[PDB]
């Protein structure tokens, strides 16, 4: 029942008109998070309904306050999407001007509505801080956005040491543990800029979705990056072994 | 009122009977079957020739004539008639004749007519003076004729070349090719394009091959170029013979009316004059059952084999490929099953034994099978070789029964004895059902019915049905009429006209209607074009009738946004939709559908959607029969479809996808639906580009784009490119993406690594070399920005690629895209032409891209070519270390100050100054700068826009220094030479007198302009003259006694040498600091932003500081910009002209004409626009509606009396005035004079002269805005100093009230001009490239002693303020004291170690600069530092007069000699003239220009005006680089070279 899937990839573009800022929230405690339109309603567009994807985003703090943070780039890497989970590799992205920022944001996509977190979130965060020294997890959060029914929720949330002594603890598929609970989440205080224009960097072949190619897919998987502008989901290059069985 | 044109279409197109009875020749009859009925036509004997009718030998030719007829002995009988009307007239031909008399003999005869106009007395044919354009209605035929006349052309040098749909000759090839052979689409489409249109002037004859197409649905093709052509010809007045070729068909009277065939060359000549005569059976199947209808026509096939078998050879047409094969096996199979197969081959022949033989070589497996019979099979899916070899064995009369396609009677000129058509009925794509066979397919097929000479009769038997017999009778019994179809296409032929231009009025539309052949059709037969008695009678002209229809259509194109339509005033503007439209032919409906759909957001499917959509295939029905095919494809299908399997769309869109699969299809029907929708897939999706890319829409434009390749590739864009490359078996590229080896990875492969890879290393190197000759482009940018809101964005484009003309041609097409950061907008797209010739040089591109607010963090530069797959290159330009200038300060405001009247100046004698210039009173910008610069002797700068009087500012300076300091001098620096001499010659004509001191000019000489300085008080010069003076100051009291200094046009400093200027200007205020003698500077300028930061460095205090706003202009300007969307200059010229002519009429009125200048970019375009406008003038009826005053005025008369120029004479002579470079001072001194008193009302000036001519109008007109740089064979766009200085001439303050501009360029110019016209202008500093010359000339005068001192000195330049308001532009990385202190540093040091390794100064201790003795040359003689480096390391001991030619045409200063579009040919002629010159000279290179004029002077050859204006500089630039050769050999010590110079 694949088809219309593709065909529903058309309407990404109309839910943009009702994005939200799910703002019940009042811990003015959290560095203050700050994501730009541009690259939000593009990765709106460039998704697939019927999976999440995910990227790791960079930022900066503005100059005059160290304690709010700007997302200024997006980082889309290799993957192979699931319904309701994703895969990415080890593999860390890297370049000079992801040095040059201070590096801290990933963010997945939700078709539906979020009651509570994934812990293969919070494992790949765990994971993910545990890769990254230079992360910290005080510094370091964690985004979500929704397909909700002609619209888009952003939301955003913390992971609390004794979240990441779970998921170091922990190393599980985890559909209902113990532990995978809100002292080992947090809640964390995020906000959306019409003000300034991001931008996206991708891989230095640009194929970051897999799924059928997920047979090329590795966890381990060496890759860069390049500063191209997104390939669609539903682009050519993506799907080429559709085209590669009706050759004769 | 609207009329219903679907009602009035006819439907049934080529099977129109209007005739409702046929009558049979004497002796036809009636033979009634069982199963069939036949009518027999007999065979019409020849009528006898007519008392002195004889046979014209070739050898009663011209002897120029008879090389033609090589091989011939005599002209037949038709041919001998024509003789006079096609060798010795000129007049319009048509004949009619039946097919296969000789037509295209006849053709070659008119074309030898024209030849002998053009033949030489040598007996050589001026090529170059004509072309022929044969029109012929396939493909097939134009190859068929290209190949004869190719034979029969090759003893007059004449180049023959096939110009199709799919074949397009490119400009290049269109020159060399003297007569083109074409479709009628192709030759509308080629007159749609305009490109083509200076061509088309050059079509002397027109032959139209098979006119009577008419009464097909593809008639008005052929009605839109003769009626284009009659209307060119009309009003152009260039003659061009038409040649009409059609059958004997009624109507042909009205034909020659409509072709304006004058009765004694209209030649009719009937079915007697057929070569062989034809006997015709016509069989009308009455069986009313299907079934027994088909069964019945498989009886007459068999029987009438056997009728002729072994009497005469028989060809079998039938309408597909596989009914080839079926047809003769069951044929043959009936033939085996009555044991009558041996009548065809007779036992033991030699051809018996041919045919097996043949037979296996055969590859087709049906032909070997059928070979052995005598029975063959011919049709377009056979090999070449295959098809070939059958057509030989049916000439030799082997094969006695041949099957065929329609392409044999179309590709072949194989006639035989006995032809049977087998059925009429053929699949319409276009219709998508089946039709009756067209008429010229009969035609042609019972063209090939009987052999001459070798038949004495001919047999055609044609099968049809019953009720379509009188049909076929109408048709060759010379009674089916020709009607018109121009309904069906009455919209797009009428777009046509309007993107043409050629109406633009109902009035106008009527007249164009009144030439169509609908309109003598309409006229003739009223009753058939559903007009009643009644209404004919009322309107006899049909004026309302033609006026209902194009109103409709007017309603309908406006409808579809095509068009602007007033219904009130008739008036018709195109848009640029009908101009894309047009182009590509495609309908307005499908555009108006496209205009709906198209949306930024489109996907991939809704693109194949759209074009699903498009109206072309609404006849597309879903057939029953097929939907479970198209159930299978349906599941192949790689890109979704949003419709429903049983809409005819989305079967369209399975078949796109097929095709581009390359997906096999099992039925034919759909089979041949796939070949149409994919030949019309390449157009529309090229169409739908132009659209996506007019709306900017980026990341849709990549992909259109790309799906054009993907069309014309047949595969999908995933592939790898190596695909593209046919050559390359598909099976070794599979092996890499079976791999998944990426494609940019195998350029670093070597062809071994390559080859083992693929496990196949005998294709390592060929895959190498395929894979270095694949299109790659690298790019480097050069980012600038000039403003807060725009940066300039220089690309260099380096091919990195192999040219192959087999692959790339001559030239291969790439599209730059400069898209936003999120790739969703287009912010500058240009198309980029890498031509053969050039295919090695590196492409310098400068482009200016907007910024927005809040600033983008970068910006993408995409490269993609335009017909390969995967060649694209993008470059993100990132904006992290943008460091945005300074905003501007506010304009000063126009006060609202009482006018100042001239009686305000005090001295009696300064007031006739003025008065004598016209001024009565001081206009607002005048009157508020008036006291500080009077009464005042502070600093002032005044930058206001042109027309505001600016001079005079100058003036008061002028009047006021010497009035209070007489015995003080000054000097008035102007950048123009024509602006110093308009200066010089109006001062030394009335401020001289009053001031009572001598005005001087210098020339530039060193020697003679120091004498003028001295004896001048007032000094007048450019700054390179003044330069070279100045730089001795120190020892020049004369220059230390200067205390005025004037620099008018400061805004030039931003022009190429601003650089000079800059330092001239910072040198004057060093030496008044010096000299403790403060030296008042007044500057003058147009509106700047920066005008306080050059104010600033000249000293001026803020409340100096004068910047009006452009719009405060004393005359209000209306300027009005106009885009073309034309990339080819030449081509877009020919489109600029007609609304130039329009703008006249629309802008300065008519009954109240108002002068107008019109500006050219080249003198050879002055005279073609100025006839252009004339016969527009003509062509409205009113040749002389732009002359004002009486013919016969004395003072006119006597004027023109004194025009030298006869041509000029006589454009004057009608009011409209052309000057260019070579015109005489006094013609252009009358010029003036009657435009200044208004008795001419146009005046075409080239670019070049702007600042010569003194003229001033309402309408000022820039005809483009690109001029031909051969150096760097670009177009180059006009400096907007020099476009600010055209538009500062539209100001006529006392005669008009208002100024009206108009301002033609490329639409992809008009942001760019519109933002830097109505915007004052930003003034950079370009002093960093021509630094060492300057630094050189004050280390000689001992200025510069250490590096510091260099250092200090760039403190007094405006750089130096400029660098800290825009760093980035200067490279610099940041604003501090200390990045500007250390970039200067940089700076310096680089500068001076140049000249240190170009050995003019040395560096003693690595800080004190120590002159050299190239370096005083170099200061001396003013002559640039790579120019004394090349002497030193050119000139050698055994130099010699020759090779000192060469070295001194190879000076620097030679390189700025311009090179114009095509002068290397004029230079090729004239260096076959001179002696001993290389043959193998770039002609293109200025230095080898040089060079052969030196040589040319020194014969006394005879040059153009022009290259006598190059000579006479040349020389005398050569006279300063002798005298510096002289003294740089005395420092080497070389005696005899030194005497060679």
């Amino acid at each position: 029942e694949w088809r219309v899937r593709a065909i529903s990839s058309t309407n990404l573009h109309l839910r943009t008109q009702h994005i939200y800022v799910n703002s019940d929230d009042v811990k003015d405690t959290g560095y203050t998070y700050i994501l730009p339109k541009n690259i939000l309603k593009k990765f709106i567009t460039i998704s697939d309904l019927r999976t999440q994807i995910a990227g790791f985003m960079y930022g900066v703090s503005p100059p005059d306050n160290p304690q709010v943070k700007e997302i200024r780039c997006i980082v889309l890497v290799p993957q192979t999407g699931s319904h309701q989970q994703v895969n990415l590799p080890t593999q860390l992205p890297d370049h000079e001007l992801l040095r040059d920022f201070e590096p801290l944001g990933w963010m997945h996509t939700q078709p539906n509505e979020l009651p509570q977190l994934s812990p293969q979130d919070v494992t790949t965060h765990a994971k993910l801080l545990t890769d990254n020294i230079s992360w910290d997890g005080e510094k370091t959060v964690m985004i979500t956005c929704s397909f909700t029914p002609g619209s888009v929720s952003l939301t955003a949330y913390k992971l609390t040491p004794s979240g990441y002594e779970w998921g170091k603890a922990n190393t599980d598929k985890g559909n209902n543990p113990k532990g995978y609970m809100p002292t080992h989440y947090e809640k964390v205080q995020m906000l959306l800029s019409d003000r300034f224009l991001g931008y996206f960097m991708v891989p230095s072949n640009g194929v970051w979705n897999y799924n059928f190619q997920g047979q090329r897919w590795s966890p381990a998987m060496k890759f860069d990056v390049c500063l191209s502008n997104p390939k669609e989901y539903y682009h050519e290059d993506h799907r080429p072994v559709h085209f590669h069985n009706f050759k004769a | 009122k609207m009329l219903d044109l679907n009602d009035l279409t006819f439907s049934q197109g080529s099977h129109l009977m209007s005739n409702k009875r046929c009558e049979l020749p004497d002796g036809s009859y009636r033979r009634q079957k069982k199963s069939y009925e036949e009518i027999h036509v007999p065979a019409l004997k020849p009528r006898p020739f007519a008392e002195g009718e004889k046979l014209v030998s070739v050898s009663e030719l011209p002897k120029w004539a008879q090389p033609a007829f090589d091989g011939y002995k005599s002209l037949n009988r038709i041919q001998s008639r024509l003789c006079d009307s096609a060798l010795r007239s000129k007049e319009h031909l048509l004949l009619c004749a039946p097919t296969g008399a000789g037509k295209t003999n006849v053709a070659l005869l008119t074309m030898l007519q024209e030849i002998g106009n053009h033949l030489a007395e040598d007996g050589s044919v001026k090529l170059d003076e004509f072309k022929i354009v044969y029109i012929a209605p396939m493909k097939s035929l134009v190859q068929e004729m290209v190949g004869s006349f190719s034979k029969r052309l090759a003893p007059f040098g004449i180049t023959v070349g096939e110009m199709t749909g799919d074949a397009q000759m490119s400009k290049e090839q269109f020159m060399a090719t003297q007569v083109i052979v074409c479709t009628p689409e192709k030759y509308d489409v080629v007159t749609r394009k305009g490109g083509e249109r200076a061509y088309n002037q050059m079509v002397r004859l027109l032959i139209i091959d098979e006119i009577h197409l008419l009464h097909d649905d593809r008639g008005p093709v052929l009605e839109s170029i003769v009626v284009r052509t009659i209307r060119q010809m009309e009003q152009n007045h260039d003659e061009c013979r038409l040649v009409g070729l059609s059958a004997t068909l009624p109507n042909y009277q009205d034909v020659a009316t409509f072709l304006r065939v004058k009765p004694e060359h209209l030649h009719f000549f009937d079915n007697s004059y057929r070569p062989v005569p034809l006997e015709q059976q016509y069989i009308g199947v009455t069986e009313k059952k299907a079934l027994k209808r088909f069964q019945a026509m498989n009886e007459v096939v068999y029987d009438k084999i056997m009728e002729h078998a072994g009497k005469s050879q028989v060809l079998v047409f039938v309408h597909s490929r596989k009914e080839t094969a079926k047809t003769a096996k069951a044929i043959r199979d009936a033939c085996l099953e009555k044991d009558t197969l041996s009548a065809f081959m007779r036992e033991g022949s030699a051809s018996t034994e041919i045919l097996r033989t043949e037979a296996e070589q055969a590859k087709n497996l049906d032909l070997k099978d059928l070979l052995p019979y005598g029975f063959a099979i011919h049709h377009a899916g056979m090999n070449r070789v295959d098809r070939t070899l059958v057509e030989d064995l049916f000439a030799d009369r082997h094969i006695q029964v041949l099957f065929s396609t329609a392409t044999l009677a179309w590709g072949v000129n194989l006639p035989a004895h006995t032809v049977i058509i087998k059925g009429t009925q053929i699949y319409n794509p276009e219709k998508g059902r089946w039709t009756e066979l067209g008429a010229l397919d009969i035609m042609q097929m019972l063209g090939r019915a009987g052999r001459p000479q070798y038949d004495d009769r001919g047999e055609g038997i044609l099968i049809t049905n019953h009720s379509e017999l009188q049909y076929y009778l109408s048709l060759m019994n010379q009674q089916l009429p020709v009607e018109s179809q121009m309904v069906s296409r009455l919209t797009d032929m009428l777009n046509a006209e309007v993107v043409l231009g050629t109406v633009s009025s109902v009035s106008e539309a009527t007249n164009w209607l009144g030439y169509t052949f609908l309109f003598v059709r309409m006229l003739k037969n009223p009753t058939l074009y559903g007009i009643t008695h009644e209404q004919a009678r009322a309107d006899p002209l049909l004026e309302q009738r033609r006026a209902d229809l194009i109103h409709t259509a007017c309603v309908l194109l406006d409808k579809a946004g095509l068009i602007k339509y007033d219904k009130r005033s008739g008036i018709i503007q195109a848009t640029e939709l009908g101009r894309i439209a047009s182009h590509f032919y495609c309908t307005y409906e499908s555009m108006q559908t496209y205009n709906k759909l198209l949306v930024e957001t489109c996907s991939d499917i809704d693109l194949f959607r759209i074009f699903s959509m498009s109206s072309e295939f609404k006849l597309l029905s879903v057939r029953d029969e097929e939907k479970l095919e198209l159930q299978k494809m349906a599941e192949h299908a790689p890109i979704p479809i949003k419709e429903n399997l049983d809409e005819a769309s989305a079967k369209t869109n399975v078949l796109l996808q097929a095709y581009i699969s390359q997906l096999k299809l099992e039925g034919f029907a759909l089979q041949a639906d796939m070949v149409f929708v994919a030949q019309s897939a390449g157009r529309l999706f090229r169409a739908l580009f132009e659209i996506v890319l007019w709306r900017g829409w980026a990341g849709l434009a990549q992909k259109v784009l790309t799906l054009c390749k993907m069309v014309t590739q047949r595969q999908w864009g995933s592939l790898n490119p190596l695909h593209q490359f046919k050559k390359i078996p598909s099976e070794v590229v599979r092996s890499i993406d079976k791999k998944n080896y990426s494609f940019d990875r195998l350029y670093d492969l070597d062809q071994h690594q390559l080859g083992d890879l693929i496990k196949m290393p005998k294709m390592g190197k060929p895959l190498f070399k395929f894979i270095r000759q694949f299109p790659k482009l690298e790019m480097t940018t050069l980012i600038q920005p000039i403003t807060r809101t725009t940066m300039r964005i220089e690309l260099t484009i380096t091919p990195d690629f192999k040219w192959d003309e087999k692959v790339h041609g001559s030239a291969e097409g790439f599209w730059i895209f400069i898209e936003d950061t999120d790739g969703e907008k287009i912010l500058h797209h240009e198309f980029f032409l890498l031509k053969q010739k050039f295919c090695s040089d590196e492409h310098v591109v400068k482009m200016i891209v907007p910024m927005f607010d809040p600033m983008p963090p970068l910006y993408y530069v995409r490269i993609v070519s335009d017909r390969w797959i995967g060649a694209e290159t993008v470059l993100p330009i990132s904006f992290r270390h943008l460091i945005l200038p300074e905003k501007y300060p506010p304009p000063t405001e126009l006060l609202d100050l009482q006018p100042l009247p001239i009686s305000a100046v005090t001295n009696k004698e300064f007031q006739t100054v003025f008065a004598e210039s016209g001024f009565k009173v001081f206009n607002p910008i005048q009157t508020q700068v008036f006291r500080t610069v009077f009464e005042s002797n502070e600093n002032v700068i005044v930058c206001a826009p042109n027309g505001s009087g600016k001079t005079a500012i100058a003036e008061l300076a002028v009047l006021r220094h010497f009035e209070n300091t007489p015995e003080a001098k000054a000097v008035y620096i102007t950048p123009m030479e024509d602006m110093a001499t308009k200066v010089y010659a109006d001062w030394k004509r009335r401020l001289e007198p009053a001031i009572g001191h001598t005005i001087v000019l210098l020339t530039g000489e060193q020697t003679m302009d120091l004498k003028l300085a001295q004896r001048g008080q007032l000094i007048i010069s450019t700054p390179e003259r003044w330069d070279n003076i100045s730089r001795r100051w120190k020892q020049r009291k004369s220059v230390q006694n200067v205390k005025l200094f004037i620099a008018d046009d400061l805004h030039m400093i931003g022009a190429s040498n601003g650089a000079v200027f800059e330092v001239v200007c910072s040198r004057t205020r060093y030496i008044s600091s010096q000299l403790e003698s403060a030296v008042r500077v007044v500057a003058l300028s147009s509106s700047l932003t920066n005008a306080r930061d050059l104010g600033m460095w000249l000293g001026c205090s803020a409340s100096a500081t004068f910047n009006f706003m452009p719009s405060t202009r004393p005359v209000p300007l209306d300027l009005e910009i106009k885009s073309f969307n034309l990339s080819h200059n030449a081509s877009r010229f020919a489109a600029m002209e007609r609304p130039v002519y329009q703008a006249i009429c629309r802008h300065a009125g008519k009954l109240e004409p108002k002068p107008a200048l019109v500006f050219v970019p080249v003198r050879r375009q002055t005279r073609p626009v100025a006839v252009a406008l004339l016969t527009m003038a003509l062509a409205d009826g009113a040749p002389k509606r732009f002359l004002r005053l009486a013919e016969h005025d004395d003072t006119f008369q006597a004027l023109l009396a004194d025009i030298e120029d006869e041509s000029l004479r006589e454009s004057v002579s009608c009011g409209v005035g052309f000057l260019h470079e070579g015109t005489a001072p006094k013609d252009v001194h009358i010029v003036q004079q009657l435009f200044e008193s208004n008795a001419i009302q146009v005046c075409v000036v080239p670019r070049g002269m702007c600042y010569q001519i003194e003229m001033s109008a309402y309408l000022v007109v820039v005809m483009d805005t690109q001029f031909y740089n051969g150096k760097y064979h670009v177009y180059e766009d006009y400096p907007i100093a020099d476009m600010l200085h055209m538009v500062g001439l539209a100001n006529r303050p006392i005669l008009d009230s208002d100024a009206k501009c108009v301002v033609m360029c490329q639409t992809s110019k008009r942001a760019y001009y519109k933002k830097f016209l109505c915007d004052p202008l930003p003034v950079e500093s370009h002093l960093d490239h021509c630094l060492h010359d300057h630094f050189n000339a004050e280390i000689v005068t001992k200025t510069i002693e250490n590096k510091q001192d260099a250092i200090d000195y760039l403190t007094w330049t405006l750089l130096y303020r400029r660098m800290t308001q825009n760093p980035n532009y200067y490279n610099l990385q940041g604003t501090t004291h200390r990045h500007l202190s250390d970039a200067l540093s940089e700076l310096v040091e680089l500068t001076l170690k140049d000249l240190e390794n170009s050995k003019c100064i040395a560096v003693k201790d690595e800080m004190d600069t120590v002159s050299l003795n190239l370096g005083m040359i170099a200061s001396y003689y003013y002559i640039s530092y790579q120019t004394i480096e090349l002497f030193s390391m050119s000139l050698k001991e055994k130099t010699k007069t020759r090779a000192l030619i060469e070295i001194i045409s190879a000076s620097s200063e030679f390189g700025n000699v311009p090179m114009r579009h095509k002068e290397d040919v004029i230079l090729r002629q004239l260096a076959e003239r001179l002696p001993g010159q290389l043959k193998n000279q770039k002609f293109t290179d200025p230095h080898v220009k040089v060079n052969l004029l030196i040589h040319a002077h020194l014969s006394r050859v005879k040059l153009t005006a022009e290259l006598n204006k190059d000579t006479e500089l040349i020389v005398l630039r050569a006279c300063r680089l002798v005298q510096a050769c002289v003294d740089v050999l005395s420092s080497n010590g070389w005696l005899s070279p030194a005497i060679h110079a």
